[PDB]
RNA sequence: UAUUAUAUUUAUUCAUAUAAUUAAUAGGAUAAUAUUUGUAGUUUUUGAUACCAUGAUAAGGAUUAUAAAUUGAAAGUGUUAAUAUCAUAAUCAAAAUUUAUUAUUUAUAUUAAAUAUGUAUGUGUAGAUAAAAUAAGAAAUUA
């Protein structure tokens, strides 16, 4: 520490580190919240059982219960920072500049592409590409089709 | 001349052993001979070290609720901490006490594992949160 | 190109270069690799067995007559796995007043035995008596020809080392060649205890004795429990049993000598509350055993260490 | 970044006038937060609903020394005028605090009742050349 | 502070620095074990004879065969010096280890002149003494040379069977301080980086390593240190 | 001179960053028995840092034409590998406009879920500028 035989490179590659941490920690919480969230907010009676006053109460009480519980991790993923696990360059996803399926920055794909490094195929820079899905509707189209053969395909019990 | 980070450390284990262990030559890690770990720091330190590196919620960022300085300075501007007996007047105080950090063991896969909603993660592991014990 | 090297695999200009495989060729497997088969490394866990009976298996043979007809007085007794706290007196008490009216041998040692090893876990100190009340005519007395059923032996043997008692040097010797040749069906655990009660009493010579026959007898050292081997070498500080035991120490393994060191250095150490009854302070034996670890281990090169000194000689 | 205001200044390019997606910008600024409407008084950056609760920066959650500021989120009650109490927000250049206790400001987020960007500039935290431009656009007076 | 000996130097008094981590050829850092207490051949200086050595033979094996000799079991005296030997092994014959590599080149009958005993066959058990051990492995090596399908060695031999205590060459444990520079031809230059690096050769040398390590009591052990403790020259980390 | 056309159309109010500690391995049910349950030897080093500390990929139309055929280029645009010898500055929310390098919704009906922009009606009106010959539809002033 202090920049004290310090054995990479970048310091900052210890953030992607931290962020990792994050992911974890929301998977620990998740539930938790989300079952709170939707307890708490719920204004129709909660069932047959539990209405009335039980219910205004048992609402405050878990709502309270969820208030009471310090460094459990509330923060959306959009607003998670994305950073490079090999240089520590960021960008914004969903923009040009943050490369999704390596999860790699601009630069990063940049570097790593043209020093082959990571595999891919060149495809004519000003299209939508080989693929069928995109050629049809473009991003939102392919977005779609990948909903409905992760979940749509099943008739669930 | 000399420029520590810390001004004193700790032996993690103790005399009886040491004393003797001592006559028998130890194969420290050829690079970089010298370890000084955070079993080595001191209680004083290890608090402080411990404190910061949580991001705002842990104590040691001035504005969690747990500082013990009585002042911080934003911009060459001196802020005086409100007390908590005050911060109480218009801001309600609902606690439950740790009972509320711990859900039961029933809920452990529900929570990927844990039974601690604490800010740190807590492995149940012997090594990952290790001291020196 | 950097200070971040590629990796192998998902690089192509790794994988498809003139010193691998190009994709253009045809993929298939090399040559085959049997490694399991030719060559193949038995079991053995970091973590201890989970399930193992961890105690001395007194082997309850009764004939299912008896089994029934003495049901309310074996029920206080301890069954397998199962150890219930009925007062030692009382189960004595029982003994005393029934037996005599059961006719077999076999029937009475075996019911004894089970009074033995409830006394045991207790540790309550007046059941040897009962030794030389029934079974010391017979078997240890003048050279009587009878050999006393085997769980009876293991039973009060594992008394003696649950209560310490200088009675168990008796015992044991009648187990060797010449006597009842019981020695090599005793338990690896039956070993651990009795080695841990005469550490605690501190006879060299004992520690001597019972090694000696472990050894000869086959029995598993490794798994003998390093506690124990560690407080029967902690009591040594005789010369000639000195010597003995450096030699001796060559018959354990590469890890199981490392955790002799590790173990040794925690109970003068930090674990020195994990004794009933603290170690007494062997210097000697305890440097003996760290130099014995670091002779057998890997060595390690460290040269700012060895050569610290070294200063080079034009002569 | 041209001129560090904070550490980020190292870090960050601007990247010229760049387009993000809807509603994500990377850094939330909100110079709108305080937006006077009338009409709109009760919906315009608050709680979607009047069912639920106050957040959690409203309550002391945990064993306290103290805080410095309060949350920018936290809600204005009939207690932070009543009580008395010190009530502050981290606002720049340093803090504001609400001395003047008035029972117009119940019931909205302080968000809403701290003016993020002040029609008072100060004229030593600008460069010559920064000071020359604010002259153009007609705000300094010269 | 810092000092020659502490700090990072390629080169000490114009040679190679044997404390830095990177002088040294990779291969050193491998792991081995001790030797110096097994018995002298098996040791890592001998490691150019190791193909050859024998199986060997204990002192039941011997005390056996003496009560219970084998027809065509021979048992081979090789006690070189005359002055030195006065007692018979039961059954032996005697060929002193310095004829050796004739012997084994005579015929028959040749061998059968110059000895007085019939030449084993060489499908016949051999066992082979001497006063230590060490010149009946030599001459180990020899019979297995030409080859001889089973020698045996009987380590410890002369001397335990009838207590004496005699050696056959007077070799010590002890190596002699190493004089000169470090030798040039332990010194590998590195094939990518063209970088020269020192090897475990010479003045740097694993025997030297075994030789000095902490003797095993730690009364004796003791005794070899100042009062304070075992290494006060250096700084507290490197101890 | 033959191997074939710039004088058409549409545009121009362009802003956004914050609350310091990067240094190591360690296996568990249905396995022939390891409490190795609970594996405990401070302290001799110094660069990627807020800081001098070489390398490497951008943008930028100007004459290899039609047939079975692409209107995007190497001359290098923060983050990458041998020069060290002032300093922990890094997002996990809710935050402070000066920056050449940016196509915004213009008059029937107008704030419901993460919180989401109050300002400039002025005769389509200065100067000066932007884009296009490619499933579109434009035709005559080369070196
Ligand atoms: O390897 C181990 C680990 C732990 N223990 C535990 O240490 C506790 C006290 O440690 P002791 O080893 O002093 O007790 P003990 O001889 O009376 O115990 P037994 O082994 O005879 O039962 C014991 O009661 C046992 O639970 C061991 O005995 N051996
Ligand atoms: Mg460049
Ligand atoms: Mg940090």
């Amino acid at each position: 520490m202090r920049h004290i035989g310090q054995d990479v490179p970048k310091r900052h590659t210890h953030f992607v580190l931290e962020s990792r941490l994050m992911y974890e920690k929301s998977f620990r919480d998740c539930w938790l919240h989300s079952v709170c969230r939707a307890i708490s907010q719920l204004d129709e009676p909660l069932s047959k059982t539990v209405v009335g006053t039980h219910q205004k109460m048992l609402q405050r009480k878990v709502t309270c219960f969820q208030y009471n519980q310090y460094g459990l991790f509330k923060t959306p993923y959009y607003r998670l920072a994305n950073v490079d696990r090999y240089h520590a360059v960021q960008g914004v996803a969903g923009t040009r500049e943050w490369v999704p399926y390596v999860n790699v920055s601009y630069w990063t794909m940049n570097k790593m592409v043209r020093g082959g490094n990571l595999l891919v195929h060149r495809v004519h820079y000003t299209g939508w590409g080989t693929d069928s899905h995109l050629k049809k509707g473009g991003w939102e189209h392919r977005w779609n089709k990948v909903l409905q053969r992760n979940v749509l395909q099943y008739s669930r019990i | 001349s000399v420029s520590g980070v810390f001004s004193k450390g700790r032996g993690i284990g103790h005399e009886a052993t040491t004393s003797i262990l001592r006559y028998i030559p130890r194969a420290r890690v050829p690079w970089q001979p010298s370890r000084f770990g955070r079993e080595n720091l001191t209680a004083a330190d290890m608090a402080r070290l411990w404190s910061r590196g949580r991001y705002r919620d842990g104590p040691g960022n001035y504005n969690s609720g747990y500082c013990t300085e009585r002042t911080h300075v934003l911009e060459e501007n001196t802020v005086s901490i409100i007390p908590r007996r005050e911060l109480e007047k218009y801001m309600p105080d609902i606690t439950i006490g740790p009972k509320a950090l711990v859900t039961p063991v029933s809920l452990m896969n529900a929570r990927n594992g844990h039974r601690v909603t604490h800010d740190l993660l807590h492995s149940y592991d012997p090594h990952i949160g290790r001291l020196g014990k | 190109v950097g200070y971040t090297p590629v990796n192998p695999d998902t690089s192509p200009m790794v994988a498809y270069s003139q010193y691998h495989w190009h994709y253009n060729l045809p993929q298939g497997m090399e040559r085959p690799h049997s490694v399991n088969r030719t060559f193949a490394a038995p079991f053995q866990s970091n973590h201890s067995l989970v399930n193992k009976y961890r105690g001395v298996w007194i082997e309850f043979d009764m004939h299912p007559a008896f089994s029934v007809a003495l049901e309310p007085q074996l029920r206080k007794l301890p069954r397998g796995r199962t150890l219930p706290k009925t007062p030692a007196e009382e189960v004595i008490a029982d003994y005393t007043a029934l037996a005599p009216l059961v006719d077999d041998e076999k029937t009475r040692d075996l019911w004894l035995a089970k009074v033995f090893q409830h006394c045991a876990f207790q540790r309550c100190g007046g059941a040897m008596e009962l030794w030389e009340r029934y079974c010391h005519q017979r078997f240890t007395a003048e050279g009587a020809t009878a050999k006393p059923p085997l769980s009876l032996v293991k039973s009060v043997l594992f008394y003696c080392n649950k209560t310490d008692n200088s009675g168990w040097r008796a015992l044991f010797d009648r187990c060797l060649k010449d006597g009842w040749n019981y020695t090599p069906l005793f338990d690896t655990a039956q070993w651990s205890f009795m080695l841990k009660s005469i550490g605690r009493m501190g006879d060299e010579d004992g520690v001597r004795a019972v090694l000696e026959e472990m050894l000869d007898v086959q029995a598993d050292l490794d798994r003998v429990e390093a506690r124990s081997v560690v407080i029967a070498l902690n009591a040594v500080t005789n010369a000639d049993v000195y010597e003995f035991v450096k030699k001796y120490l060559f018959n354990f393994g590469e890890r199981k000598v490392k955790f002799l060191r590790t173990t040794y250095s925690d109970l003068r150490g930090h674990g020195a509350g994990k004794l009933r009854i603290p170690l007494k302070e062997n210097d000697n034996m305890y440097y003996h055993v760290c130099w014995h670890s670091s002779i057998r281990s890997p060595r390690q090169f460290s040269p700012r260490q060895l050569y610290f000194d070294y200063t080079p000689s034009t002569l | 970044l041209k001129i560090a205001k904070s550490a980020f200044g190292f870090y960050l390019a601007r990247r010229g006038q760049r387009k993000y997606p809807f509603l994500r910008r990377p850094h939330i600024k909100n110079t709108h937060s305080m937006n006077p409407s009338a009409p709109y008084f009760w919906s315009f950056m608050t709680a979607k609903s009047q069912m639920a609760f106050l957040p959690e920066e409203n309550y002391i959650t945990g064993d306290w020394t103290g805080k410095f500021f309060v949350s920018k989120r936290q809600v204005y009650t009939l207690q932070h005028a009543t009580s008395g109490a010190k009530v502050r927000v981290k606002s720049f250049p340093s803090i504001f605090e609400f001395n003047s206790p008035s029972r117009w400001n119940i019931g909205k987020e302080m968000n809403t009742l701290t003016k993020p960007r002040m029609d008072l500039i100060d004229e030593q935290m600008l460069t010559k050349k920064q000071r020359l431009d604010y002259v153009r656009a007609g705000l300094l007076p010269k | 502070q810092a000092d020659r000996r502490t700090r990072h130097h390629m080169m000490v008094d114009g040679q190679i620095n044997p404390r830095e981590w990177f002088n040294w050829h990779p291969k050193e850092y491998q792991p081995w074990y001790f030797d110096r207490h097994k018995f002298l051949y098996e040791q890592r200086q001998y490691a150019q004879f190791h193909h050859l050595l024998c199986h060997q033979v204990y002192l039941k094996d011997m005390l056996h065969l003496m009560r219970y000799p084998e027809p065509y079991t021979h048992i081979i005296d090789c006690r070189t010096s005359t002055q030195k030997m006065h007692r018979w092994v039961p059954h032996s014959l005697w060929l002193p280890r310095d004829e050796v590599e004739y012997a084994l080149q005579l015929s028959a009958d040749e061998f059968l002149d110059m000895y007085g005993f019939r030449k084993p066959d060489k499908s016949d058990d051999v066992i082979l003494l001497s006063h230590n051990g060490i010149y009946s492995e030599q001459a180990g090596w020899e019979w297995k040379k030409q080859f001889f399908q089973h020698v045996y060695n009987y380590r410890g031999g002369t001397n335990e069977l009838f207590g004496e205590s005699y050696s056959d060459m007077n070799v010590s444990d002890v190596l002699s301080p190493w004089k000169g520079p470090f030798p040039q031809s332990g010194v590998f230059v590195d094939k990518w980086s063209k970088r020269k690096v020192l090897t475990r050769t010479g003045p740097f040398d694993r025997q030297y390593e075994m030789q000095d390590f902490a003797l095993p009591d730690l009364e004796l052990e003791k005794a070899r240190h100042p009062e304070e403790g075992p290494r006060q020259n250096m700084p507290f980390g490197l101890q």
